[PDB]
RNA sequence: GAUGUCGGCUCAUCACAUCCUGGGGCUGAAGCCGGUCCCAAGGGUAUGGCUGUUCGCCAUUUAAAGUGGUACGCGAGCUGGGUUUAGAACGUCGUGAGACAGUUCGGUCCCUAUCUGCCGUGGACGUUUGAGAUUUGAGAGGGGCUGCUCCUAGUACGAGAGGACCGGAGUGGACGAACCUCUGGUGUUCCGGUUGUCACGCCAGUGGCAUUGCCGGGUAGCUAUGUUCGGAAAAGAUAACCGCUGAAAGCAUCUAAGCGGGAAACUUGCCUCAAGAUGAGAUCUCACUGGGAACUUGAUUCCCCUGAAGGGCCGUCGAAGACUACGACGUUGAUAGGCUGGGUGUGUAAGCGUUGUGAGGCGUUGAGCUAACCAGUACUAAUGGCCCGUGAGGCUUGACC
RNA sequence: CCUUGUCGGGUAAGUUCCGACCUGCACGAAUGGCGUAACGAUGGCGGCGCUGUCUCCACCCGAGACUCAGUGAAAUUGAA
RNA sequence: CAGGUGGUCGGGUAGAGAAUACCAAGGCGCUUGAGAGAACUCGGGUGAAGGAACUAGGCAAAAUGGCACCGUAACUUCGG
RNA sequence: AACCCACUCCCGUUGAAAAGGUAGGGGAUGACUUGUGGAUCGGAGUGAAAGGCUAAUCAAGCUCGGAGAUAGCUGGUUCUC
């Protein structure tokens, strides 16, 4: 989310309820993740049936942070709340449906999907 | 660090500090001249002047402010009544400070502190 | 050459397009020069500039004599400026009038002073624990060198002390807009030192 | 921690070349003719001419 | 006075009189896809500041169950329409204990009418 | 007649037998990748589960998670988890006291730094008459890191799969400096809510104490989690390496002479200090133009008159500061305090009058109060005072009326 | 002892913890053997909340420390 | 000399209370002060985002704690 | 809660104190706590047992005598040629 073993739900509808961050993917050691920054979760509660077994390493993305996002100007989107979307093998999400807004800072060429998929 | 932070501790805790000037005000408005500590006295000017503005105009909510953080009703009967209307056209400055030697017992410099006419 | 000003305080301008530019103030008094010095009687070349507003009781008669060579009627302190080739006579005028849009610059200036700062904040260092069992040292610096055969402490080591006002320079700010009427300069970015304080504007070498 | 040489007559007169005394900083009043520290009250009581205390 | 006189140049009128604990909408502008166009961000304002260009305002709105505050700047261009759709009595600069309470603990009440 | 032993945290410094980045040779190196070996120490070189553990095995990255020295660095910098004095227990040996480098719980870590060393900051004197200000740079420090996308180009190469060299553009991580414009934190000196209790002759209103009583906010200042910037480009000499002419030795030959290219190393280039650089450097300007005696003669000493340029004392202070030191101002006057208009913070003050039996509500109603923020204003406080610092700047040689 | 013996659970990862295997160097029945509710300032693990423990510390308030005046030790000391 | 020393009286307001917070009677200002408000130590207040990732170990710190009512599991010596 | 005891962190270590202080902690109708008086003494007493306590001293105290014990062990041993 934003540092090793920090506990945050996901925003999706095949994975888990509560996944908790386990490494700052990027540089030699990046202490923060900001929304938009690939983290590695590792499952710590499931909900009964779905897709993501309980206690699986996966890659996630962040999405939503108590932090907030900002921009190139003196506005921030701050959420009440961390969220993130799992992926796969491939940086492509699992699920089909995006729970909760989003912010329009994610966009990239790698991330039209799940833009397009969550209503913000 | 201190950058442009005003108030000086005089090594008292802050209900200390607030109570010896509140202290030290009421009897500045009774002897009308005071033998007291250099720093004291700098200090003192940014609490008894105040109050002789607020005295400047009579009312009971201005009796009531000035009474709350001046609590004596001889200070409250001096101001209205003597002070306020002496200084009815002088715009600022209604006490000087005159530095006086050092201290016998220890070294502190001494300072009296004077209203403007007296 | 550069140009001597004064720090104003940060502001912030917005463009058409939407974007945030944090801004530092400028205030350019027009800088009279008060020497010349050619290479045949000094060596390297270089021109003197200063900034006004200071009272004849206050100026020496050997400054009023310097300032009365070339009629400028100077103020307080004086600056030096090295340049490569151009002409100046002994009494002329510079203005914000040679910058404009982009042209990155460097602004020196002295910083703002920390009194006596420790160890923590003058070079960063991480403290000892503050919980499991440790005495009374926990921000107090560690180790100073090996046991038996340094025989003492290297010079250069890093310890506690005047995190100070010296001298510091940024590098490559980026002018947004000049003011030939105010007299101002928008630096984008911070500017050493505090508020009112002094301020060398000169063009970036770096580039 | 402890020394383990005494200091001499010498290094110890060294140290305290810089512990000396200055407060001149005395006027004449021009009434009374009364010396007294400058931006003080005079031991009688007059500062610049005139009686306060 | 010279960057308190800067600010004025760049202060152009875009805002209405308001207050916290109002019901605020603002069109803000989207630069996207090579074409601009507004979104509209209705919540309750809960913060204010009057510094003047530096003037920043912050409204909570809840969206698919999940909150979201958002600070704005007054003056930027970003910032296009400000209207007020409901004001109420709250007798309070700040309106942070509002970030607990979800529902009907969190309604306005109307003394001001 | 005492050198405190293993691990951990803090702080680092040095070697290259180099983990990454940099330049090259060979290869059973098509390309992408690799193996091996020279040159290279400029900068980097991870977070956790276990275990007292260094080490080691694991899950997940990163360009890489280097090997050693430095009392297996660092206890007059910290811990006492291990060994570990006294208590107790399990197993084994001994009839027994007791023992085990076999296990398990508990178990006081002292010193105010005199002299070397280092980070800061001052006083004295010198720089040859004395001052104000600016300065060249002998020399020493600071910095040097690197990933990921797009165009060249899906081009070359390769049946196909797969896929660049060099060059250009963009924005990321770690580190470092600076600053509050923004986003937050703090803000016991600003404004409000409220519990218990005491007090102001009582109602109202208000003030102490209860950790600022408990909180809701918050100006300046400080601050990072915020804002910006930096690692270079370019030149010279080179290491490894690639050579051209060229013999000795009619050919050949990168060398013996000579002429080149050549990498984060070297020296400039970017930033800071820097003439105590006793070799004490350099330009501008300012100040002093009076006598007498003894003794000796760069002539020395003494008496009087003179004290200039300026500096210090003192005071009002500073986004300067431990004390200093440094910057500004002292009535030729806005240096500090106050006062009047502003802005900000808090939130319809007290009192007047109505509805209600009453708490409460209503014109009162953006009111009142408002620290450090901006403008103006001599009302107050900074005294046409004292002390230092002098009276034309030694002698030899060359040019020079 | 070999030993972090082999298998399983918990965690992403478990020389610690819990349940089994018997190859018990060196368990074993009043130096008592197996169980045991409640009791432990007892030992070892795991979970919720909580948080400056920690990423990484930043600000503020008092008593120290620093300057002025008075009184005024200490261990050590062959000489510098 | 922040230590130790047997026994009686022991009020008002809140509170079950000889606890706790303010006061009456009565007694005290704790026998060096005055400055400034650096590092660092000690005793404290708050904290953006994480929430034990620190550590030999949740050591220390943070949080719950009052009266009335509802309701309360494995196990048990049938009290808990 | 008084009262007794001393489980944990920090401070203190030349301390306010030759064993304490601010925070937290256990018992608090009993095998309790405590005031006054008395009995048990040196290879000898007491001990819910640590080799603990026996006047700041304990694997057998303090003091006076044997005694200037003994020390194959340290240290020191003074003017000149
Ligand atoms: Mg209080
Ligand atoms: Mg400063
Ligand atoms: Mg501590
Ligand atoms: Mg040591
Ligand atoms: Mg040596
Ligand atoms: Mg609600
Ligand atoms: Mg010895
Ligand atoms: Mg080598
Ligand atoms: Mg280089
Ligand atoms: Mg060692
Ligand atoms: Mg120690
Ligand atoms: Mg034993
Ligand atoms: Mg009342
Ligand atoms: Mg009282
Ligand atoms: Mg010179
Ligand atoms: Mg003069
Ligand atoms: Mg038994
Ligand atoms: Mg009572
Ligand atoms: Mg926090
Ligand atoms: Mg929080
Ligand atoms: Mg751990
Ligand atoms: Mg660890
Ligand atoms: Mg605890
Ligand atoms: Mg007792
Ligand atoms: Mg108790
Ligand atoms: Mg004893
Ligand atoms: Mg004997
Ligand atoms: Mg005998």
């Amino acid at each position: 989310m934003i540092q090793t073993q920090s506990m945050l739900d996901v925003a999706d509808n095949s994975g888990a309820r509560r996944v908790m961050c386990i490494k700052v993917l990027g540089g030699s050691h990046r202490r923060y993740a900001g929304i938009g920054d690939i983290i590695k979760v590792t499952v710590k509660e499931a909900i009964p049936r779905g897709k993501v077994k309980k206690g699986q390493v996966m890659t996630a993305v962040v999405v939503r942070t108590k932090h907030g996002v900002r921009r190139t100007d003196g506005s921030i989107i701050r959420f009440d709340g961390n969220a993130a979307v799992l992926l796969n093998n491939k940086q492509e999400p699992i699920g089909t449906r995006i729970f909760g807004p989003v912010t329009r800072e994610l966009r990239t060429e790698k991330f039209m999907k799940i833009v397009s998929l969550a209503p913000e | 660090m201190r950058h442009r932070k005003s108030g000086r501790h005089l090594s008292r805790t802050s209900a200390h500090r607030k109570a010896m000037f509140q202290n030290m005000a009421v009897s500045l408005f009774e002897h009308e001249l005071i033998k007291t500590t250099l720093p004291k006295a700098k200090e003192l000017r940014r609490v008894a002047e105040p109050l002789i503005t607020l005295a400047k105009e009579d009312s009971v909510a201005n009796r009531r402010l000035a009474f709350d953080r001046t609590r004596s009703k001889a200070a409250v009967g001096k101001l209205f009544n003597d002070l306020g209307k002496r200084y009815a056209n002088r715009p600022g400055g209604y006490l000087r400070i005159l530095k006086c030697g050092f201290r016998a017992g220890d070294n502190a410099p001494m300072a009296y502190v004077e209203l403007v006419d007296r | 050459i550069g140009v001597v000003g004064r720090k104003c305080g940060m502001t912030r301008i917005f463009t058409e397009e939407g974007v945030s530019i944090p801004v530092t103030v400028i205030e350019v008094e027009p800088n009279r020069v008060t020497q010349f010095k050619t290479e045949e009687t000094d060596g390297y070349r270089a021109v003197q500039v200063t900034a006004g507003e200071r009272r004849a009781s206050r100026v020496t008669k050997a400054q009023a004599g310097h300032f009365a060579k070339a009629n400028v009627a100077a103020g307080r302190g004086v600056w030096e400026f090295r340049l490569g080739e151009e002409q100046y006579a002994a009494g002329d005028q510079i203005t914000v009038d040679l910058f404009q849009a982009g042209q990155m610059v460097d602004v020196t200036g002295e910083s703002k002073g920390k009194g006596f700062a420790g160890t923590i904040k003058r070079w960063n260092f991480r403290g000892q624990d503050n919980t499991h069992g440790n005495s009374v040292s926990h921000r107090v610096p560690g180790s100073i060198g090996q046991c038996q055969t340094p025989g003492r402490v290297f010079k250069g080591k890093k310890m506690s002390g005047h995190l100070g006002a010296e001298r510091v320079t940024v590098q490559s700010l980026e002018i947004v807009r000049v003011d030939a009427e105010r007299n101002l300069l928008l630096v984008k970015g911070a500017v050493p030192g505090a508020t009112g304080g002094d301020v060398i504007v000169r063009p970036a070498a770096k580039a | 921690a402890v020394q383990q040489n005494k200091k001499s007559r010498s290094a110890r007169d060294m140290r305290r070349s810089h512990d000396a005394l200055e407060s001149n900083a005395l006027s004449v009043e021009k009434s009374t003719g009364e010396v007294h520290l400058r931006h003080h009250v005079s031991p009688d009581g007059f500062y610049r001419g005139r009686k306060v205390v | 006075k010279i960057i308190q006189q800067i600010e004025a140049e760049q202060m152009n009128k875009e805002i209405p009189a308001f207050a916290p604990g109002d019901t605020v909408i603002v069109q803000v502008k989207v630069k996207e896809g090579d074409r601009q166009r507004l979104q509209a961000f209705e919540g309750v304002v809960i913060a204010k500041r009057n510094r003047g260009l530096n003037s920043a305002f912050t409204v909570r709105k809840i969206s698919n169950g999940v909150g979201v505050e958002r600070t704005f700047q007054t003056y930027s261009p970003i910032v296009d329409s400000l209207s007020v759709k409901r004001r109420g009595d709250v007798r309070k600069a700040k309106l942070y204990y509002l970030r607990a309470l979800s529902g009907k603990a969190a309604r306005i009440k109307e003394k001001l009418v």
